[PDB]
DNA sequence: CGAGCAGCTACTTGTGAGCGGATA
DNA sequence: TATCCGCTCACAATGCCACACGCGCTGCTCGGCC
RNA sequence: UUAAACCGGCGUGUGGC
């Protein structure tokens, strides 16, 4: 998975996964559009990255 | 402000103190969330917060402080320590690091601990200027801890038993060897209760594995002392890590030149917990152990050893038998040997509701006349003998009659002559 | 500068020392790296080391020097020693190397040996001009060594009792079976420092096998030669690395024409130990042994012999029994035909406090007319028949309070007669 | 513990412009 | 101080397709936020 | 809120048109 603040990372560029947080605490359709308690990131496509 | 002060405090007392700094309604978090979201409020009010927290090393190279009603474990309330005041003091595993600290920020997760005030109690210069555990003589055990409360009470019974039958001294490691329902808990409650009331100048530190929540409830509000309790509500991980908590605080505080005794409830949770936490070497041994799956229990046990120049650390330790099960008797075979003092806890009494029901037979002490004195002795032996007429039941019949009837050791011996 | 003179001090001597030499202070680290600092800094200084240490060889072909005061363990106090030196003496394991040394440069992690200086307190053509340990012809016992000290104490009785019951001589294999609680440690330091002090011509070593580290100081600093111990803050690998240690040190000592005894304790915890360390074969056999896990614990009571060209490999060794499990009760059954001495510790005299609680009718000698003279044996053959009236407790009186009468062995002898 | 950082290529040809440059 | 003259560097060199390949071991340093 | 389905970038070499 990305670092926390490297090159690669969710919380500054997007999810790795479509619709799926790095901790997989938020997978459902309804958190879409919520960050998460630790990570804080916008649960979305890969698109966004 | 301080980490204590809120946590010995209620949830409802945290919520309404939440409430009346003007926060959003802290009832909906837990506990440790109350706790971390008022810490937070008061540093941005503008200050900084005075914290203290037991030390934790990982593989990583920072520091961990856990706090005293989390029962040493992983939380919000723990504080981040940088690697550099490892580097400067090399604080070990068991610092009460109580000192200055600040607000997270984002990116972050806990408090960074600015400048350290307080190392153990003591000035951080001790933790430059002391010596480690590994090095210094471990010896047997010099002082003599009394048992008995002094009130004549009908639980009194059991301290004063063990009072006649094996005392307990400074840097001695204890063994009870126990089937289920023999009355351990209480017996736990009674002693821990009789050291502390007797001789509040030593300090107690009780812990718990594998407990029910209620017994938990029970042992943390009755006791002096720091009450440690690790349920079922954690895997054997965070079983083994509140473990290794507590006995490198209890090594850290001994380095300091402190009495620390710990008691422990069962060994063989803890070395189920262990086997199930290492992972296998290609063989099976009996009862289902592994190779090193033993060196961990092994180190835990023989912790215990008496500081001659300073401090000591005892521990009085509980074991299952009778489980039907193998691995249970081969680790009471590992452990029976490794003690310094062994004690056993009859079945047959106890389910007769004759209590306590002490092995006067198996029970020993090693080197116990460092532990007793001339005619100390010589009562104690006679009483031996005259008991040593092959007796299990009505052994233990003469024994609390004659010490229902009797209030004080001196009592019993100059009226039974 | 050399490795005893600085480990016999303690480990604030040590820190004294180093932080005298200006340098960080080394309260920090253990005291093996505090030796170890200590040494790269002398040698810094712009000089050689001139270090001691007993030989090792694994699998891959140079050589570890252990140190006394480590137990014969790893540690960065260990000096590196290259293939060279084996490929032209054939040094083989058990040799004090003394010689030069130089600090490790990067990449390495122990000091080297430059040159060779001391071969087992013999010069290094002993190293190319002796006899290995394989070849040479075992014998009895020829030598006699008293036990009793000779003032009259109240454990002068145990020699006494031994020397009146089983002597012991250069060469003997000795083994002692002996329930829990039986007194073992005690009788251990009594014959050792029998043996120390009225015979300081002889060498002493003994080994300490699962203890408690209390026990461990007791015995390190109040019997005379190397005490090496072994207990339970190391695994069974470390264990067997110790005992195969102090093994090869006895083996070429001997082979330098030396007197060499070997106290050990227990044998069973060292077959429990050499058990974990060796594989599966496939089977298990009766208490849950393999087939070659006796081989090792066979080989090592074994290696007892008499020399009679020069030195002598005697051992005393312990025994458990009344475990109540089955892996020691075969354990003593293959150890108690291999050994060319028997002596019986019991339980029952020996829980009535009347020690020591010897087996007279148990106890023997393997071709005791090479250990005892003419009227000598007279003597003892006569006592022992006076003896033999059926008897072990009022037997043990009999022996007890004649012994406690008198100080001698002819004092016993010509006041009985 | 991870990761990294690193020790362990060479007779083009032209066309063009920018930059000395030197020299009275 | 203008006016070439020449030195020196940037920039470039068809399009596709097909196939194959290798883009490493170990000592040292650094990072200090599960 | 519930049910079902899913979750070649570079360089090199060669050859061909
Ligand atoms: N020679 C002796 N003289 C007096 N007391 C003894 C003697 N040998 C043993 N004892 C007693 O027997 C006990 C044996 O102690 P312990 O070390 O627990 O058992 P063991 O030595 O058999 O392992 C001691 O507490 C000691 O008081
Ligand atoms: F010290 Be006992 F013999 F285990
Ligand atoms: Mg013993
Ligand atoms: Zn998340």
């Amino acid at each position: 998975k990305p670092e926390r603040d490297g090159l690669f990372c969710a919380r500054i560029f997007g999810p790795v996964k479509d619709y799926e947080c790095l901790c997989g605490k938020y997978k459902r359709l309804k958190h879409r559009g919520v960050i998460c308690e630790k990570c804080g990131v916008e649960v979305t496509q890969t698109k966004v990255r | 402000m301080n980490l204590t002060e809120l946590k010995n405090t209620p949830v409802s007392e945290l919520i309404t103190l939440g409430e009346n700094m003007g926060l959003e309604n802290l009832a909906r978090m837990r506990k440790q969330d109350i706790i971390f979201a008022i810490l937070k409020q008061h540093a941005k009010s503008g200050e900084d917060i005075f914290g203290d927290g037991v030390l934790e090393i990982l593989q990583d190279g920072f520091g961990f402080l856990r706090s005293a009603d989390s029962s040493y474990l992983a939380g919000p309330d723990d504080i981040y320590v940088s690697p550099s005041q490892i580097r400067r003091f090399n604080l070990r595993t068991g610092d009460t690091i109580s000192g200055k600290i600040r607000p997270p920020k984002e990116g972050e997760r806990y408090f960074a601990l600015l400048k350290v005030n307080e190392v153990n109690f003591d000035k951080p210069e001790n933790a430059r200027n002391k010596i480690l555990f590994e090095n210094l003589t471990p010896l047997h055990a010099n002082s003599r801890l009394r048992m008995e409360r002094g009130n004549g009470s009908t639980e009194d019974l059991t301290a004063r038993v063990l009072d006649l039958a094996s005392p307990i001294g400074r840097g001695q490691r204890g063994l009870i060897v126990a089937p289920p329902k023999a009355g351990k808990t209480m017996l736990l409650q009674n002693i821990a209760q009789s050291i502390a009331y007797n001789h509040p100048d030593c300090v107690l530190m009780v812990l718990l594995i594998d407990e029910r929540p209620e017994e938990v409830t029970e042992m943390q509000r009755l006791v002096k002392g720091e009450v440690v309790a690790s349920t079922f509500d954690e895997p054997a991980s965070r079983h083994v890590q509140v473990a290794e908590m507590v006995i490198e605080k209890a090594k850290r505080l001994v380095e300091h030149k402190k009495d620390v005794i710990i008691l422990l409830d069962s060994i063989t949770r803890l070395a189920r917990a262990y086997n199930t936490v290492v992972p296998a070497s290609g063989k099976v041994l009996t009862g289902g152990v592994d190779a090193n799956a033993l060196h961990r229990p092994k180190r835990f046990f023989g912790a215990a050893r008496n500081v001659e120049e300073g401090g000591s650390l005892t521990i009085i330790a509980t074991a299952l038998i009778d489980t039907g099960s193998k691995m249970d008797e081969v680790i009471y075979e590992e452990f029976k040997g490794t003690g310094n003092m062994e004690l056993h806890l009859s079945r047959k009494i106890a389910e007769k509701r004759v209590f306590p029901a002490i092995d006067y037979n198996r029970s020993g002490t090693r080197k116990e006349e460092l532990l007793t004195t001339q005619e100390e002795l010589q009562k104690m032996w006679i009483l031996r003998k005259i008991i040593h007429p092959m007796g299990e039941i009505d052994a233990m019949e003469f024994l609390i009659n004659k010490l229902a009837m009797t209030k004080t050791n001196d009592d019993f011996f100059e009226m039974m002559k």
